[PDB]
Parts: C-alpha cells; sequence; structure tokens
C-alpha cells in the first residue's frame, strides 16, 4: 500500500500546480488537454484502487477477503467489509468521470506545463517498482501459515463482480 | 561546605567598593569561579553516606541538589540589567547585595546537618525576597501581595518549633539525622494525630496545594523588574525538600490519614491546569502551570516505597530549569511591549525569527520528548501509584493531556498577521536577550546524556 | 519571466512537446504486457474441489 | 459614484508609483560583497560513506571480547543432517 | 496576447448549444451564448472515450501476448 | 556475520551527516536539496545488502 | 442596507449557488435565463410589501437547499490556501534596524527610502489643516477631500499609499 | 494612568444612562441594545455595569468585514463583549439541530444484537430446529 | 511563474462588450458608463467575469462599476500589476 | 446546535431614526486613524477597551461579589462535591485490595518489581 498514494498525491499535485489555484473537482475538463503522461499514470493507480484484478496489490488484497471464508466473525462483518470493495472502486472513476472525461472547462490563460525531468525521474522510478511490488516480494518468502485452498461455488470471487457494478 | 560560604561572602565587600559601570562585569566574573569549586569537592562516593566535616554539613549525600542552587546568581544579573539602570549607583548596588545574600543562607541550607539549624535557615529567607517586592517592582497592589507573601509561610511554620523542641526534650537530640537510629513507632491516638499534623502542614505552605495557594499568583503576577527575583522564587518553591529529610523517619507508620492529602492534591492537580486556559496574563500563565506538575511530586513522597523516590528526585529540577527558562521568555518581550498581557502580542514570529527556535524547544519540554529529564521521572510516578491501585493512572494521565493543549495554547499565539501597531518593538533580539536565553537547555539535555547523577539514594 | 518553453494560451489547445508522449506510450504497453501473467500462467483457484462430501458409508 | 472620481486617480499615481518605486534593482544590487573565494565521485562520496565504515566495525570487534553478550544469532533450522555435523537425516 | 478576437468562434456546431434552441418555445433568446461556448467547440470536442479509453483506445491493451507465445515448444 | 547488522548501523549513522554539516563547519556550496538527495542515494544499496543474508 | 439593493445581494448569489451543483457549463448556462423568467415576474412596481413578499418567499428555497459545499474561489474569505502566502507575509517596515554591512546591498533603494518620508514628514500642515475643517463635529466615515482641494498626498499617506503588495 | 471610569463599578442601576456613554462607550446614548443593563443577573460575581456580556455574541469569526479590520484581527477600538473563547469558534451552517448521528450510530445497535450470534461458514442456515447439529455427538464406530 | 501586465485586462473588458450579444461591438471601448446600454445590468455585466475572473465580486464593486474603466482601475490594485 | 442563528429579520420601516450607530464608532475610527497615522509614534496605542477588560475581569469581581444568594453558594456542588466522591471511591479502594493481600494470595511469585 505504501507505493500508492505518495505517487497519487504527487501525480495529482502536478495537476493542481498546472492551474496553480483551484484544487477543486469542479472546472477540470477532459484528460487530453495536451496531457499524455500523467493521465497514463493515474489509470495505473485508479484501476489498482478498484480492488486489484491482477494489479500491484493483488497478492495481498485477494488473499485476505478470500481468507474471510473460514472465520468466526460477527457475520455482520462480512456483511460490512465486502460492500466497501465497491465503494473503493467508485472512488476510481470519480476523478476519471469529472476531471478526465468531459468537455474542457476551467478559467482561461491556460498555462499548463509538464516538462521537467526532475518530476519525470520520480514517476518513472515508482511505477517500475510499483507494478512489481507484490510480485517480487511475495515471489520469494519463507512461508509462515496455512492457506485456505477451498473457495466453493457462489462463494469464491464475486467481490470482483462487486467492483464491476 | 568547608569553604563555599567563605569565598562568596567576600564577594559582598566588592559591590560598593568598586568603580562605576565596571560593577556588572566584575560581579559576573568572580561568580563563575565558585561553580567549579562546587563541582569538584562534591560528587564523591557514596555508600551511606558522606558525613562531611562536623555539626554544620552532611554534604548533601543522598540528593546532591546544590549545583542548581549556584547557576542562578551568575544568570540573573545579566537578566536584571534590562530595566534597572535608571537609579543612583549606591541604590542599585544594594539591589545587587541582597540577592547575593539570598544565596548564602541557601548555601548553608539544603545541607544543614541538623534540624534546629534547619528551621532558622528555613526561615532565614523571606527577608530579602520581601524587600524586592516592595521597592523596584511594578505598578500598584504590591503591598497586599507582600502581606499575602507573609502571613501564610510564617503562619504554618511556627508549630515546627512546637514540634521539634517537643522531640528534642523527649527522645535524644535532633542535631544529628544519623543519630536517628532509635526511632519509636507512633500509634493512632488523639494526641499523635496533631503531632504528625504540625510536622507536615508547614511544608504544604511552600509547595502549594489546591488550598492556601492564592498568594502564589500574586508574587509571580506582581513581580520585580523583569523576572529578577522571580527566577529565585522558582527555587524558593521547590526548596521545600525537607519532607524528604523528616517524614522518612519520625512517625513513618501513620498512613491511615494520608488519604486527604492524596486526594486533595489529585483532583486539585487536574483542576488548576484548566484554571488558566482563560487567563489573560503571561506571568500568570506559567504560574498556574507551575502549580500542577509541582503538585505531582507530593503523592510520590507520602506514598513511600522507591521507584517513587527515583523520579521525585528528578522532578524537582524538572520545571526548576524549565519554568525558570519560561520566565526568561516572559522577562523578554516586555522591554519592547510594556504590558505583560498576552493578547496584545499578535503578529510575532516574523520580527523575531531567531528566538522563535527557543519558543519551540522550551514548550517541547512540557510535552517533554521522552528522552529528556522530564518524562524520565514522570514514568516512575506512573510506576509507583499504579501499584497503589488501578484508578490512579486516569487523573494523572489527563494532566499529561491538558498541558499538551495548555503549552501549545501559548505557541500558536505567536503566529498572527499584520500586527496593527508597533512602531516600537524594533530590536531584533540583541546579545543579552539570547545568550541569557541559552545555558538552560544547554545543561538540561547535557544531563540527559548520562542521567546517573540525578538519582537519590533511593 | 525568464523562459518561453511552453506558450500561454486562450483556449486554443496549446500543443505538447511531442517527446513526453513517447514515454507515455511505452508504459501503456508494459502494463498490458503484464496481462500475460494474469492468466498465463495463473488461474482463479488452482486448488481442486470437494464433491459435496457425502459418502460416509 | 461621482465622489471617488478624484480618488484612485492620484492613488494610482501614488500606490503604483510606489510600486514603480518598489520595482527597483540597480544593476542587480548585490555587492555581494567581499570576498572570493559528476565525474568525481572521488571524495564527495568517499568522505560521505567510505570513511565511517572502519570506525564502527572497530567498535564491534572491540565489543564482543568485552561484553559477555555479543551477537545472539539463533539456531540452525536444518531439516537433513549435513557435513557441518557428522550424521545425516533421511 | 491578442488571441480572443471577436467574431472568431461564432457558434456553428456545438450540440451543447442546442439548449439555446430549446428555449425557442419561451424566447429569451439572443444574449448570450459565447460564454459557455468559449472552449467547447473546435478541437475541444476531442472527447476522450469510454472503458476503451481507460484501456487507452485498445492501442496497447493486447499487443505483445501473441508475439511472446511462443517458441521452444520443443 | 558481524557485517549482517554492521551495515545497518552505517545506515543508521549517515543520516546525521547533513545535520553535522548544518553547523557551518566548512559546509558545501549550498545546493542542499541536491546534497540531501545524494545522501539518500548511497544508503539504498547499503540497505539492500543484509536483506539477502536474512532470507538465506 | 436598503430594500431595493437587498434584491441585488441575493441575485448574484442565486446563480452563484447553482453552478456548484451543475456538471456541464451549458447545463448551468441554460438555467440562467430559465431562472431569469422567475425574476421577470414583477418587473417594475412599488416598493411596498408586494416587493417584500417577493422577498419574503425568497427566504425559503434560497436558504432551503443552499450550496452543498460550493465553489469558493480559493483566494477569498473562506476557501483553502486563502492566506497561504504567510512565510513571506510582507513585513513592511521591518527595515529600521540594520547595523550596516547588512545595509550594504540596495544602495539606491535606501537613498529613495528616506526620500518618500518627507512627503509624510510634511503633510500635517496640509492634512491636519483640513482634518479639523472637513469633519463637521464627529460625523461619518472620515476620508478627506480625495484631492485635498490642492494636492491629495495621500490623504492616507503612507501606510495605505504604500500598502502591502501580494505575491 | 487612567483613573476616570478605569473599570466597572457596583451597578447596574446607578443612573445606568449616565454609564453609557459618559465613558466606556458600549452604548451610544443608552439605547443601542448594549446599555449596561445586561448584568446577566448580578448578586453573583458576574459583571456589574461591566462593558462585557450579553451583547450580540457567539462569534467574532474573521468575516469579510472591510469597513475597518473589525472582525477579529486588526483592533476595532472599543467593542469588547466577550473574549478568550472565540479565536476558535463559529456561526450557523445550513442544516439544523437534528441529532441524526445517534440514529446513525444506531445502525450497529441493531447489529449489536447480531454480535451474540455465531459466524460459521458451512453449511447454510436452515434455522427451523436442532437439525443443524453443531458439535460432536457420537464416537468413531 | 507567468507574470502579468496592464495589456491583458485591456483586452478582456473590451472583449466582453462583444461577447454579450445584447451589447453590439459598436459602443465606446473603455468608458460607455452602461446607462446608455436595475438588476441584470449591474450584476449580469459582471457575472461573466464571475465565470472568468471570479474573485467573488464584493459589495462595493457594484456602485463603482458604472464607469467601465473604473472597473479596470482597481483590479491592477488588487491583482498587483506591473510598475 | 448553537445556533439557528437568525441571520434575517424584517425592516421597512422599523425605527427610521435608529441609524448612524456607526457615527459612534466612525468618530472613534477617525480618532483611531489620526492616532495611527503620525510621523513619529514609536509605541503601542493605549486601547482602553483592553484596559477596561482584564482589570474588570481579573480584579473588581470580589468587590462586586456578595454571598446574598445561594446560586453564589452554588459552588459547593462543584468544588467539594466530587472531592468527597474520589475519596468515596478510594476509601472503598485499597482495603478490598488489602484484604485479598492479607488473607489469601493472588499475585505472581516473581513480583520483585513493583
Ligand atoms: C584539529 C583536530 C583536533 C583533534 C581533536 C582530537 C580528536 C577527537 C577526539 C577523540 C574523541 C573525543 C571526543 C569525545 C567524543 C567521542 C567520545 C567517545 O566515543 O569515546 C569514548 C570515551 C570514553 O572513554 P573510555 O576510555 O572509553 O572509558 C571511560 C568510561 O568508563 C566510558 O564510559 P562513560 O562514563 O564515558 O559513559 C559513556 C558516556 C557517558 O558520558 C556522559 O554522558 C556524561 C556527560 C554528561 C553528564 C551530565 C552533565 C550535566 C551537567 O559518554 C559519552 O557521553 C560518549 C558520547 C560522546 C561524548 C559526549 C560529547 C559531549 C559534548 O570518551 C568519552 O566519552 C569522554 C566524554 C568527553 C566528551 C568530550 C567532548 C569533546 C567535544 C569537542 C568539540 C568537538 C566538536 C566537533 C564539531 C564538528 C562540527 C559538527
Ligand atoms: C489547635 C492546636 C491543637 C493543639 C491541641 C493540644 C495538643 C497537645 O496537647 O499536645 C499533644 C502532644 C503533647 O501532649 P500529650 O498528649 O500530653 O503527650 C504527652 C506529652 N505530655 O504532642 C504534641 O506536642 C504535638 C505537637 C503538635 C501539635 C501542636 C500544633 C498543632 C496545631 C497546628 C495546626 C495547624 C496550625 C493552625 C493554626 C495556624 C492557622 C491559624
Amino acid at each position: 500500500h505504501a507505493f500508492f498514494k505518495a505517487m497519487l498525491f504527487m501525480c495529482s499535485g502536478s495537476i493542481i500546480h498546472s492551474l496553480n489555484d483551484e484544487q477543486d473537482i469542479r472546472k477540470m475538463g477532459g484528460l487530453f488537454k495536451a496531457m499524455p503522461f500523467t493521465t497514463t499514470a493515474l489509470i495505473v493507480g485508479s484501476l489498482a484502487l478498484t480492488g486489484m484484478p491482477f494489479l500491484t496489490g493483488f497478492y495481498s488484497k485477494d488473499l485476505i477477503i478470500e481468507a474471510a471464508n473460514t472465520s468466526y466473525t460477527n457475520a455482520w462483518a462480512l456483511l460490512m467489509t465486502l460492500i466497501a470493495t465497491s465503494f473503493t472502486a467508485i472512488y476510481s472513476t470519480r476523478i476519471i468521470f469529472f476531471a478526465l472525461l468531459g468537455q474542457p472547462r476551467f478559467p482561461t490563460l491556460v498555462n499548463i506545463n509538464e516538462n521537467n525531468p526532475l518530476l519525470i525521474n520520480s514517476i518513472k522510478r515508482l511505477l517500475i517498482g510499483s507494478l512489481f511490488a507484490g510480485y517480487i516480494i511475495s515471489n520469494n518468502i519463507p512461508p509462515t501459515t496455512i492457506p485456505q485452498m477451498t473457495m466453493p461455488y457462489y462463494l469464491k470471487t464475486t467481490a470482483l463482480i462487486v467492483t464491476i457494478l | 561546605m568547608l569553604k563555599y560560604i567563605i569565598p562568596t561572602i567576600m564577594l559582598m565587600p566588592l559591590t560598593w567598593l568598586s568603580k562605576n559601570n565596571m560593577i556588572w562585569v566584575n560581579s559576573t566574573a568572580h561568580s563563575l569561579l565558585i561553580s567549579f569549586t562546587s563541582l569538584l569537592l562534591m560528587n564523591q562516593f557514596g555508600d551511606n553516606s558522606l558525613n562531611f566535616s562536623l555539626l554544620f554539613f552532611s554534604d548533601s549525600l543522598s540528593t546532591p541538589l546544590l549545583i542548581l542552587t549556584m547557576w542562578l546568581l551568575p544568570l540573573m544579573l545579566m537578566a536584571s540589567q534590562h530595566h534597572l539602570s535608571k537609579e543612583n549607583l549606591t541604590r542599585k548596588k544594594l539591589f545587587i547585595t541582597m540577592l547575593i545574600s539570598l544565596q548564602l543562607f541557601l548555601i548553608m541550607t539544603f545541607t544543614a546537618m541538623e534540624l534546629i539549624l534547619f528551621y532558622i535557615l528555613f526561615e532565614a529567607t523571606l527577608v530579602p525576597t520581601l524587600i524586592i517586592i516592595t521597592r523596584w517592582g511594578n505598578q500598584t497592589e504590591r503591598l497586599n501581595a507582600g502581606l499575602y507573601f507573609l502571613f501564610y509561610t510564617l503562619a504554618g511554620s511556627l508549630p515546627l518549633l512546637v514540634a521539634l523542641i517537643y522531640i528534642q526534650n523527649t527522645v535524644g537530640s535532633l542535631n544529628f539525622l544519623m543519630l536517628q537510629y532509635w526511632v519509636q513507632p507512633v500509634h493512632n491516638s488523639w494526641s499523635n494525630v496533631f503531632m504528625w499534623l504540625a510536622c507536615m502542614m508547614a511544608f504544604m505552605v511552600k509547595m502549594p496545594l489546591y488550598g492556601l495557594h492564592l498568594w502564589l499568583p500574586k508574587a509571580h503576577v506582581e513581580a520585580p523588574i523583569a523576572g529578577s527575583m522571580v527566577l529565585a522564587a522558582v527555587l524558593l518553591k521547590l526548596g521545600g525538600y525537607g519532607m524528604l529529610r523528616i517524614t522518612l523517619i519520625l512517625n513513618p507508620m501513620t498512613d491511615f490519614m494520608a488519604y486527604p492529602f492524596i486526594m486533595l492534591s489529585l483532583w486539585g492537580m487536574i483542576m488548576t491546569s484548566s484554571i488558566c486556559l482563560r487567563q489573560t496574563d503571561l506571568k500568570s500563565l506559567i504560574a498556574y502551570s507551575s502549580v500542577s506538575h509541582m503538585a505531582l511530586v507530593i503523592v510520590a513522597i507520602l506514598i513511600q516505597t522507591p521507584w517513587s523516590y527515583m523520579g521525585a528526585t528528578a522532578l524537582m529540577i524538572a520545571h526548576g530549569l524549565t519554568s525558570s527558562m519560561l520566565f526568561c521568555l516572559a522577562n523578554s518581550n516586555y522591554e519592547r511591549i510594556h504590558s505583560r498581557t498576552m493578547i496584545l502580542a499578535r503578529g510575532l514570529q516574523t520580527l523575531l525569527p531567531l528566538m522563535a527556535t527557543w519558543w519551540l524547544l522550551a514548550s517541547l519540554t512540557n510535552l517533554a520528548l521522552p528522552p529528556t529529564i522530564n518524562l524520565i521521572g514522570e514514568l516512575f510516578v506512573v510506576m509507583s501509584t499504579f501499584s497503589w491501585s488501578n484508578i490512579t493512572i486516569i487523573l494523572m494521565g489527563v494532566n499529561m493531556v491538558i498541558t499538551a493543549l495548555y503549552s501549545l495554547y501559548m505557541l500558536i499565539m505567536t503566529q498572527r498577521g499584520k500586527y496593527t501597531y508597533h512602531i516600537n518593538n524594533i530590536s531584533p533580539s540583541f546579545t543579552r536577550e539570547n545568550a541569557l536565553m541559552s545555558l538552560h537547555i544547554l545543561p538540561l539535555l547535557l544531563l540527559t546524556l548520562n542521567p546517573k547523577i540525578i538519582l537519590g539514594p533511593l | 519571466g525568464g523562459g518561453a518553453h511552453i506558450e500561454p494560451r486562450y483556449r486554443q489547445f496549446p500543443q505538447l512537446t511531442r517527446s513526453q508522449v513517447i514515454q507515455a506510450e511505452f508504459f501503456s504497453a508494459t502494463m498490458w504486457f503484464w496481462i500475460l501473467w494474469r492468466f498465463w500462467h495463473d488461474s482463479d483457484a488452482v486448488l481442486g474441489h470437494f464433491p459435496y462430501p457425502d459418502p460416509s458409508q | 459614484t461621482p465622489e471617488e472620481k478624484l480618488r484612485l486617480q492620484q492613488l494610482r499615481e501614488l500606490r503604483r508609483r510606489w510600486l514603480k518605486d518598489q520595482e527597483l534593482s540597480p544593476r542587480e544590487p548585490v555587492l555581494p560583497p567581499q570576498r572570493v573565494s559528476t565525474y568525481r565521485h572521488s571524495i564527495f562520496a568517499f568522505t560521505h560513506v567510505l570513511i565511517p565504515v572502519w570506525i564502527i566495525h572497530y567498535y564491534l570487534k572491540y565489543h564482543v571480547t568485552t561484553k559477555p553478550y555479543t551477537i545472539v544469532e539463533k539456531k540452525p533450522r536444518i531439516f537433513p543432517g549435513d557435513t557441518i555435523l557428522e550424521t545425516g537425516e533421511v | 496576447m491578442e488571441l480572443p478576437d471577436y467574431k472568431q468562434w461564432k457558434i456553428e456546431g456545438t450540440p451543447l448549444e442546442t439548449v439555446q434552441e430549446k428555449l425557442a418555445a419561451r424566447g429569451l433568446r439572443d444574449p448570450w451564448g459565447r460564454n459557455e461556448a468559449w472552449r467547447y467547440m473546435g478541437g475541444f470536442a476531442n472527447n476522450v472515450s469510454f472503458v476503451g479509453a481507460l484501456l487507452k483506445g485498445f492501442k496497447w491493451g493486447f499487443a505483445a501476448f501473441v508475439v511472446a507465445i511462443g517458441a521452444e515448444y520443443y | 556475520m558481524n557485517m549482517f547488522s554492521s551495515l545497518s548501523l552505517v545506515t543508521l549513522l549517515l543520516l546525521t551527516m547533513p545535520i553535522m554539516m548544518m553547523s557551518f563547519n566548512t559546509y558545501k556550496p549550498s545546493n542542499y536539496p541536491l546534497y540531501v538527495k545524494t545522501a539518500i542515494s548511497y544508503a539504498f544499496i547499503t540497505s539492500m545488502i543484509p536483506t539477502m543474508m536474512f532470507i538465506h | 442596507l436598503t430594500h431595493q439593493q437587498k434584491v441585488l445581494r441575493l441575485y448574484k448569489r442565486a446563480l452563484r449557488h447553482l453552478e456548484s451543483w451543475c456538471i456541464h457549463r451549458d447545463k448551468y448556462r441554460y438555467f440562467a435565463c430559465l431562472l431569469r423568467a422567475r425574476f421577470d415576474e414583477h418587473k417594475n412596481e412599488k416598493d411596498m410589501v408586494k416587493a417584500t413578499q417577493l422577498l419574503r418567499e425568497a427566504e425559503e428555497e434560497f436558504w432551503h437547499g443552499q450550496h452543498p459545499q460550493p465553489y469558493i474561489f480559493p483566494e477569498s474569505p473562506g476557501g483553502t490556501s486563502y492566506e497561504r502566502y504567510e512565510c513571506y507575509k510582507v513585513p513592511e517596515w521591518c527595515l529600521d534596524d540594520w547595523h550596516p554591512s547588512e545595509k550594504a546591498m540596495y544602495p539606491d533603494y535606501f537613498a529613495k527610502r528616506e526620500q518618500w518620508k518627507k512627503l509624510r514628514r510634511e503633510s500635517w500642515e496640509r492634512e491636519v489643516k483640513q482634518l479639523q475643517e472637513e469633519t463637521p463635529v464627529g460625523g461619518p466615515r472620515t476620508e478627506a477631500l480625495p484631492p485635498a482641494r490642492k494636492q491629495g498626498d495621500l490623504p492616507p499617506l503612507w501606510w495605505h499609499i504604500v500598502t502591502r503588495p501580494r505575491e | 494612568a487612567s483613573h476616570i471610569t478605569k473599570d466597572m463599578l457596583p451597578g447596574p442601576y446607578p443612573k445606568t444612562p449616565e454609564e453609557r456613554a459618559a465613558a466606556a462607550k458600549k452604548y451610544n446614548m443608552r439605547v443601542e441594545d448594549y446599555e449596561p443593563y445586561p448584568d446577566d443577573g448580578t448578586g453573583y460575581g458576574d459583571y456589574p455595569k461591566l462593558p462585557d456580556r450579553s451583547q450580540q455574541e457567539r462569534d467574532p469569526w474573521y468575516d469579510w468585514d472591510h469597513p475597518d479590520l473589525r472582525l477579529n484581527w486588526g483592533e476595532p477600538m472599543h467593542w469588547d463583549l466577550d473574549m478568550y473563547i472565540r479565536n476558535r469558534v463559529d456561526t450557523s451552517p445550513t442544516p439544523v439541530n437534528w441529532n441524526l448521528m445517534c440514529k446513525h450510530l444506531f445502525g450497529f445497535v441493531a447489529f449489536m444484537l447480531f454480535m451474540f450470534w455465531v459466524g460459521e461458514t458451512y453449511p447454510a442456515y436452515q434455522p427451523v430446529g436442532p437439525k443443524q447439529y453443531p458439535y460432536n455427538n457420537l464416537y468413531l464406530e | 511563474a507567468p507574470p502579468l501586465t496592464l495589456e491583458g485586462i485591456k483586452d478582456r473588458v473590451l472583449y466582453v462588450l462583444k461577447l454579450y450579444d445584447k451589447i453590439d461591438p459598436e459602443k465606446l471601448s473603455v468608458n460607455s458608463h452602461f446607462m446608455k446600454d436595475d438588476s441584470l445590468d449591474q450584476v449580469e455585466i459582471i457575472m461573466a467575469m464571475e465565470d472568468e475572473f471570479g474573485f467573488e465580486i464584493p459589495d462595493i464593486d457594484a456602485e463603482k462599476l458604472m464607469c467601465p474603466q473604473e472597473i479596470v482601475d482597481y483590479i491592477a490594485d488588487k491583482k498587483d500589476v506591473y510598475e | 446546535t448553537t445556533l439557528d442563528p437568525a441571520e434575517y429579520d424584517i425592516s421597512s420601516e422599523t425605527r427610521k431614526a435608529q441609524a448612524e450607530r456607526l457615527a459612534i464608532r466612525s468618530r472613534l475610527k477617525r480618532e483611531y486613524q489620526l492616532q495611527y497615522y503620525d510621523p513619529s509614534r514609536r509605541g503601542v496605542i493605549e486601547d482602553p477597551a483592553l484596559v477596561r477588560w482584564t482589570y474588570a475581569r481579573s480584579a473588581n469581581i470580589y468587590p462586586n461579589f456578595r454571598p446574598n444568594t445561594k446560586t453564589s453558594l452554588l459552588g459547593a456542588l462543584f468544588g467539594i462535591g466530587p472531592l468527597v466522591f474520589w475519596y468515596y471511591v478510594f476509601k472503598t479502594d485499597r482495603d478490598r485490595k488489602e484484604k485479598l493481600i492479607q488473607e489469601g494470595k493472588l499475585d505472581r511469585t516473581f513480583n520483585i518489581s513493583y
């Protein structure tokens, strides 16, 4: 998880500095107002934030909500934790649908700028390590506990379908 | 003290004997030379005990306590020169001699070897401090506060002579604390209750309680010129250590009536902290802080059984440096704004950026940053009274939470904008303002390196 | 003030520098190169399952 | 409103004139005054990292022989029996 | 500097500007439309797309899986 | 085996070096965001080494 | 405040509260003239309760459902980063005490600094000559004559005439 | 050295019109809704004539407030009503009193009874009787 | 980082004369005084700069804004324009 | 909660002569700015609103005070009230713990600290 938002606040920080004073989801526009790269950087992060189909934190998010199969909970807990997986997913497109999708609208003197290799060094260093985060560390680890290894009919991967809707 | 009072009394025929304005640079110069002699012959070992020479000194063996007594006189002369230089030279030199005379009785005190020499030295003060409040103070309502500065300490201390001579004629002689080996026990009676009562109540006059403490925000509120004897009044309040001397023996087993001194100093502890978040005075702001975590040490002593003497040794010097340093902050920012009211100080942090670091680390000694000399002793007060019962952590922990707000309530008052006023207050923190502001944390965190010397018997 | 590397605009869509878009294009592919190991080779449950475990007799 | 007409005409001739005054930098007015005064990667890192290596390792070799508890490294965690021992395990 | 000249945009396409035609049953009508139709039209109808645009146009979503698989394979 | 944790103590020491050079004791021509970034830059490979010895 | 201009204080914020809720630009723009027809109910009439009952029912449906976290225009009385530039904060006249070799830099700036002071050093033969005259006894807002009848210098000289610029 | 009406006095009916404003101008001519009648209720140790309380209150809140500085920062001359509680406090928002948060916290108060139940995964409920059979009854054979 | 001078506002105040379709581009440029062209002609004439500039337009900005160059005058005092 | 706060009322034409209450303060504001603008002040303004504030708050409340009402004797329900109650807690404490420490044992045997 530590990879995620230090990228994301910084990736969104270049957007706010580009306009230099609104920091609102109001008055943003579409994605492609000569903005190729940082829009590509967000959809790496936002799709991971939907609930990890095979992205960065797949080997941690999936092995826990499917470890909630064998439990002794309130049973109000599984009726409360799994619903927020959708509520996590709708956080993603909210900045797509309001800052990256519609017609261009924000006040004039469009003084955008994305050319600084100081920032380019930071973003490129993260996403190389970000995508290979859960896939190199967990690839080589001494095991500690016993996995679930049983995920039956109508009980196995429907939290991914919760993200789809 | 073989020859510690002996060199410092020779400093007295040097003030009016000297020349003109040389008297400040001469008086500070000699004064620091005694500070090595204090360090040298003391701090010896050390296993029960160092009876020093004779019937006038027991060398402060169990608690050193005496190094802090000797910083202040080469520390306040640089502070008192802020607003003093308006009078005749013979009148200003008298104000120098009376503060030096204050140290000499307190040099013989804190060691004192005895008890009949203790009380005459326990009352040897209050003569020079009272004169400082009368002449060269601040505006009016001084004289009633001078009377409230009397008539409490003298009111409670007189039954000690009723107590001590009643011990001297009964069982042996109280010249020697070390000839106190035979001590008869004290049973519950209707005569022995008062025997313990007069033995204790006079020591509650100086380190305050939730009762009888109205005089304490008078001398600190109506105070001399710029915190001059107010720094000495810090040691005057913490210097009621003698309960450690007395009630360690000499009716120890009366704890059945300990409870109304435990309880009153405990709900009054949490109360007097919050009794100043709506105060409108700077010199009263540190004063009510100086009640609360000075009232912390009392339940560390009446509750016996060490892991309580450990921290209580260190908690006397805890605010003793800190509140002395806070008064140095409050003695400053008054030669430039001639009213001590805190609300008028909006729009700071920009004119004086250099002392703004000193506001940070000073108030960082109330949050107190656990590798310091402050939260190293307050954890042992936790370590004692939790063994008493499980409830005691509650009221004592909120004291660590109220002063978290109450310290940062002062820091945020420095940060404001456009300042509305102040064609005066130009002076960008001259050499006297910041060199005197040093030498407080500079030994304090230094003592946090190897804090072995700050430990009782214990 | 000092530099005119990117021009001011009045909503005329000021163009890009046409070199950031290459690096923008490259890391849109190596993230979907990683659609290889999503299924190939990785399944939803490489475990096996239970035949509603009845036959106690 | 016709009252403030003479207002803000002389104020622009005073405030912006003060800002015309405030815009003032005569030939980059730093004196400084007196006085004066990549590939190497030779001593900028060698003073940084390469020097404190030997000091702290000396502080550990002179530490184990003095303190009776040095490094307290744990057990072997060995499933067979190997050449460091004499026996083997199936 | 002198880029916003008048008689420049002169609303011609802009299906967003059909709401100014919608008020013809009431009548308001002329003044004005150029404020909200400042930067809607032109190349400002680029209009980045649906789920395909978060796949980035299917331009690189499925490129190199068929080229990597595969040889040897005996 | 002694260098398992010795490189950790080196990592736990060079952070003080931008603080020791704050006392204006022949300090670098300022470039202080650059100098700090270089100071972090060499600690990472130092931090990378004993992770390999732990997993063995 | 008067009854006629009480309409104006609501009229600007009636539409300003709406663009908080909109998603497009034309969607907000279509409701500008659409809300204008409600304002065109009573065009010009008397100033009595008939004009107040148009405002007495403007109590509801204006405060009722008002601006669910609206746009704030961040340089404002509210809004984020409204007074963020405070590390500088323009300390005008912090430059009295210098003890030079610190006043070495900006030579011509200090030579002009003492120059402007004579405009403030000599104004009370003119400004206070009219300050006793322009105020009748103790009356209203006390700006002077905005030309001061010969030369207005400033009247508000110089802390307002050299007031703090923003950056 | 200001001695004439240096503070308040034993009011509030010692010719209260001659209080404001012969000095301490909290009211203009003793009819401004701020004449020194508002000695709350006296007898206590409250404020006397006291150029003090129940004047219009609950916020100095740093408003737009341009005719002077006059809000909280920049010293209007003499309008003191109450202080030391307001540098951190505000006026009324759009919603009103309704304590729905206790009803919002009551959402688990229904499920607080659900905390008594158990959470075994398999099999399904079938909550009709003791045919669910949780624990071990019989032996091996 | 981009600065600003006097010439930007001399474009925009003159431009919105022609942007508003009620006002033809044949009026006076900087001083039309707006009475020769109660609500929605002292607020709507600056409701467009509520969209473009939009620094909340305080209550004293209405009674000054008759003279259309006196609109432009105080913005340079607010926006801190050059020299 | 705190408050409604009644930011709107009626007018037209309630109390036509009530206006120019700003004439009280603008005369002081003219007295303020004339004191504020001068070529040599070098000091703070006297500002007697703060002079009359603290001194009529910190002092001059005990000359105001009389115990002629029981709502001034109402502080007995706040000062000495819980102060008995903590001891009413604590006197029940420390003896029930002691009886289990005197009669019977419950502690661990390695309780050297303490």
